[PDB]
DNA sequence: GGCGGCGCCCGAACAGGGACTG
DNA sequence: GTCCCTGTTCGGGCGCCG
């Protein structure tokens, strides 16, 4: 039935009109779907025939519902959407089951032929015009992009009541689907399903018996829903011979959908993969990393996996740990070895970055996906030493900061692989370091003078200032001894060689890390350029011609 | 009502709502059906295509949370100099009066905020302000005049105390002694229901060394300091000190300061400690507020509007020490300094990563403005610039 | 082959700052 | 000014849900 709610106010855009479109040539099948459903619904006063007063139309067509032997109708609104003023949506994400707290009793309802039973704007409905090889919509249609939030909307309006003096009952509502549990003994509780879909009724809005779920376990929202357990519903990866874009986009949209409860997942080679690509259609060899990684994933999959549910009495933990390169896998759980759900940060953040870092970057990610799922930041066991962070947050110039967190040395641990010192070094031999390079030729020069009297310049071709700043002081570095003091005349290199990186998308700022680490003792200092100052005037007109 | 329309060519504000902890989400939906059944706010769909954000605070020591709007996209889109120079001046909220004017029907859409749920059980609930919204711009604006008529009568019993609206709340000052000013401030709340110590406020210099051993190391940052520092006071030389540092030297080498020299660093100091030359405060430009961490819980800020013209520079000083926590206060500091100074917010450059300060900062915010900020990477001589 | 929500990942477009030319 | 480097944003693939 039609729901008798007040209908949303709805306009297009200012200055604009109607769709005016013709209608595709569909296949019998869909015409016969099309007319066996076209013919009910007018009947049933959700879409109205119409006549040569309607200057508008829009191609629809059909396809295969969820499983079933059912069709559904779809809209190509693709215009009308154009010129349809903007919603602001109300969905704000998506509901977990690591979310859910165990109730006693459980069933899920689905309502039948949704958006039809949410009618429409009287004013609208002449724009929703179409034909079959003509009607207009009276009800929320399919393809219109105000549908989804018109109709979450008027479903929040119609549960509200019964929210009110239903408090003992949760209701869990994804668009049309709706999880309700309980703790109430069987009984009472399918009383209290049956004034809900009584409800639900009252308001136009039926609750079809084969959608209806009573009994473990119950498919929710993509997982199965057991009584202790929920796990997902199978995930099978695709084992094509050759590889597509298309192909390693869908491959790592189900890992990534695996891996908020089968931990370890890393896509982090099968995502370098589509670097360069320009097609879906392009073919992708696979490298050797790509290979292993793929193959690790699929051992993973082979593994019987489940979460369990909240329990708002205990506390939420979360335990990182590292992967290599970039990669973090984490676990949130409440007792030892009986995971909430898992998953991965792997997001590669700035040119030059140590794991110091990216451990406080996965720690905010958690922190914020657990305030969505449960309202609560977790307790955090992170692998790295209370010194380490203590060192860093230190010596580090920007505001950082982690949460409550404990300890844990299931390596690999997070270590600053180096310190600068802080004064310099009694006795160190001292490096004046410097660059050039000519913007027109794109030659340069890099080189040291110390006060033991060495000198060196090596000529560099095809660079960048910066560049040759960086060779300068890895001449230094590596022309010196295990104690060295360097003076350079560059922001730019003081400044990435003082965030103490770990590793570099520059192949010379990660040789300049493993000399650094080489080192027992490194100080790095600063003199302004081109102001006749020490070593920096006789190193700076040596690296000039 | 009072009409009211937006700037031209702009169109209202969009922005997607942040999560909630689970006690901030149950603060506002108590808060928000206490202000739906007075008439205040109103349950509004997605045909509204407006949006913004909500959260709650605490109050100090007190157990009753406040709604806080984040109105200052909104609030882009629509003072006495005598204030800095009182003994005690003291804030006093008064946001609460808002809520009896009406606001302007064709408006009210511009105000749409939408509460959220946990683990997104329904669709966030939206609601629309019906009376001027506390937070918005436009609220003190419109009740100035009442607010005017309130004060009239106190103003001229007290023509020696000098009250300023700014958006929520009151500043109100005085030269009395605390004790008559605390008497004073209770004499206007009753009238009105019909701390900070500005002139202490000072100058954090620009300061140089002093020791009795210099080496080549101490004397090229000191070479390095004072260059930066010409490009704000140019009288600044540095000849002599760079002379002292011919040829090539260990870093760690001991180099005794000649007379011209030490003649160099006395003037230089000398002219670090003069007034900035051609500051002028331009109250069409936007304030810059720039902050530095300087480890240990201290921190430096300066704010202006060009480069190297600075009106203010300043320290926030203060074991189990939180980062965020330390900066939320700073800003909050800075920003009332800014309000008494030129009854305006300046506009942050926060030396953090944007994602821990929007995880974090809300945990700390204690007032009911919200500033502007940027987030930035600070390059560390700046830091070492500025510091003490 | 239509829509909305959230997720990931990559690249294009842009902003901003430091260093440089004659 | 130009060039070089770095960071943020946004949109477009795919995944998942209805
Ligand atoms: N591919 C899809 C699937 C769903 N929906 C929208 C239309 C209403 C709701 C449909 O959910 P279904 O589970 O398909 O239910 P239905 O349309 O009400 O049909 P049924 O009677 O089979 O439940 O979500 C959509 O726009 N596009
Ligand atoms: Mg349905």
């Amino acid at each position: 039935p039609i729901s008798p709610i007040e209908t949303v106010p709805v306009k297009l855009k200012p200055g604009m009109d109607g769709p005016k479109v013709k209608q595709w040539p569909l296949t019998e099948e869909k015409i016969k779907a099309l007319v066996e459903i076209c013919t009910e619904m007018e009947k049933e006063g959700k879409i109205s025939k119409i006549g040569p007063e309607n200057p508008y139309n829009t191609p629809v067509f059909a396809i295969k519902k969820k499983d079933s032997t059912k069709w559904r109708k779809l809209v190509d609104f693709r215009e009308l959407n154009k010129r349809t003023q903007d919603f602001w949506e109300v969905q704000l994400g998506i509901p977990h089951p690591a979310g859910l707290k165990k109730k006693k009793s459980v069933t899920v309802l689905d309502v039948g032929d949704a958006y039809f039973s949410v009618p429409l704007d009287e004013d609208f409905r002449k724009y929703t015009a179409f034909t079959i090889p003509r009607y207009q919509y009276n009800v929320l249609p399919q393809g219109w992009k105000g549908s989804p939030a018109i109709f979450q909307s008027s479903m929040t309006k119609i549960l509200e009541p019964f929210r009110k003096q239903n408090p003992d009952i949760v209701i869990y509502q994804y668009m049309d689907d709706l999880y309700v549990g309980s703790d109430l003994e069987i009984g009472q509780h399918r009383t209290k399903i049956e004034e809900l879909r009584q409800h639900l009724l009252r308001w136009g809005l039926t609750t079809p018996d084969k959608k209806h779920q009573k009994e473990p376990p119950f498919l929710w929202m993509g997982y199965e829903l057991h009584p202790d357990k929920w796990t997902v519903q199978p995930i099978v990866l695709p084992e094509k011979d050759s590889w597509t874009v298309n192909d390693i986009c869908k491959l790592v949209g189900k890992l990534n959908w695996a891996s908020q409860i089968y931990p370890g997942i890393k896509v982090r080679q099968l995502s370098k993969l589509l670097r360069g690509t320009k097609a879906l259609t392009e073919v992708i060899p696979l490298t050797e990393e790509a290979e292993l990684e793929l193959a690790e994933n699929r051992e993973i999959l082979k593994e019987p996996v489940h979460g369990v549910y909240y329990d708002p009495s205990k506390d939420l933990i979360a335990e990182i740990q590292k992967q290599g390169q970039g990669q973090w896998t984490y676990q949130i759980y409440q007792e030892p070895f009986k995971n909430l759900k898992t998953g991965k940060y792997a997001r590669m953040r700035g040119a030059h970055t140590n794991d110091v870092k990216q451990l406080t970057e996965a720690v905010q990610k958690i922190t914020t996906e657990s305030i969505v799922i449960w309202g609560k930041t977790p307790k955090f066991k992170l692998p790295i030493q209370k010194e380490t962070w203590e060192t860093w947050w230190t010596e580090y110039w920007q505001a950082t900061w982690i949460p409550e967190w404990e300890f844990v040395n299931t390596p690999p641990l997070v270590k600053l692989w180096y310190q600068l010192e802080k004064e310099p070094i009694v006795g160190a031999e001292t490096f004046y370091v410097d660059g050039a390079a000519n913007r027109e030729t794109k030659l340069g020069k890099a080189g040291y003078v110390t006060n033991r009297g060495r000198q060196k310049v090596v000529t560099l071709t095809d660079t960048t200032n910066q560049k040759t700043e960086l060779q300068a002081i890895y001449l230094a570095l590596q022309d010196s001894g295990l104690e060295v003091n360097i003076v350079t005349d560059s922001q730019y290199a003081l400044g990435i060689i003082q965030a103490q990186p770990d590793q570099s998308e520059s192949e010379l700022v990660n040789q300049i890390i493993e000399q650094l680490i080489k080192k027992e003792k490194v100080y790095l200092a600063w003199v302004p350029a081109h102001k006749g100052i020490g070593g920096n005037e006789q190193v700076d007109k040596l690296v000039s011609a | 009502t009072v009409p009211v329309k937006l700037k031209p060519g702009m169109d209202g504000p969009k922005v997607k709502q942040w999560p909630l902890t689970e006690e901030k989400i149950k603060a506002l939906v108590e808060i928000c059906t206490e202000m739906e059944k007075e008439g205040k706010i109103s349950k509004i769909g997605p045909e509204n295509p407006y949006n913004t954000p909500v959260f709650a605070i605490k109050k100090k020591d007190s157990t009753k949370w406040r709604k806080l709007v984040d109105f200052r996209e909104l609030n882009k889109r629509t003072h006495p100099a005598g204030l800095k120079k009182k003994k005690s001046v003291t804030v006093l909220d008064v946001g609460d009066a808002y809520f009896s004017v009406p606001l302007d029907e064709d408006f009210r859409k511009y105000t749409a905020f939408t509460i959220p749920s946990i683990n997104n059980e329904t669709p966030g609930i939206r609601y629309q302000y019906n009376v001027l919204p506390q937070g918005w711009k436009g609220s003190p604006a419109i009740f100035q005049s009442s607010m005017t008529k309130i004060l009239e009568p106190f103003r001229k019993q007290n023509p020696d105390i000098v009250i300023y609206q700014y958006m929520d709340d009151l500043y109100v000052g005085s030269d009395l002694e605390i004790g008559q000013h605390r008497t004073k401030i209770e004499e206007l709340r009753q009238h009105l229901l019909r701390e900070l110590h500005p002139d202490k406020w000072t100058v954090q210099p620009i300061v140089l060394p002093e020791k009795d051993s210099w080496t080549v190391n101490d004397i090229q940052k000191l070479v390095g300091k004072l260059n930066w520092a010409s490009q704000i006071y140019p009288g600044i030389k540095v000849r002599q000190l760079s002379k002292l540092l011919r040829g090539t030297k260990a870093l760690t080498e001991v180099i005794p300061l000649t007379e011209e020299a030490e003649l160099e660093l006395a003037e230089n100091r000398e002219i670090l400690k003069e007034p900035v030359h051609g500051v002028y405060y331009d109250p069409s430009k936007d304030l810059i507020a720039e902050i530095q961490k300087q480890g240990q819980g201290q921190w430096t800020y300066q704010i202006y509007q060009e480069p190297f013209k600075n009106l203010k520079t300043g320290k926030y000083a203060r074991a189990h020490t939180n980062d965020v926590k330390q900066l939320t206060e700073a800003v909050q500091k800075i920003t009332t300094e800014s309000i008494v100074i030129w009854g305006k917010t300046p506009k942050f450059k926060l030396p953090i990563q944007k994602e821990t300060w929007e995880t974090w900062w809300t945990e700390y915010w204690q007032a009911t403005w919200i500033p502007e900020w940027e987030f930035v990477n600070t390059p560390p001589l700046v830091k070492l610039w500025y510091q003490l």
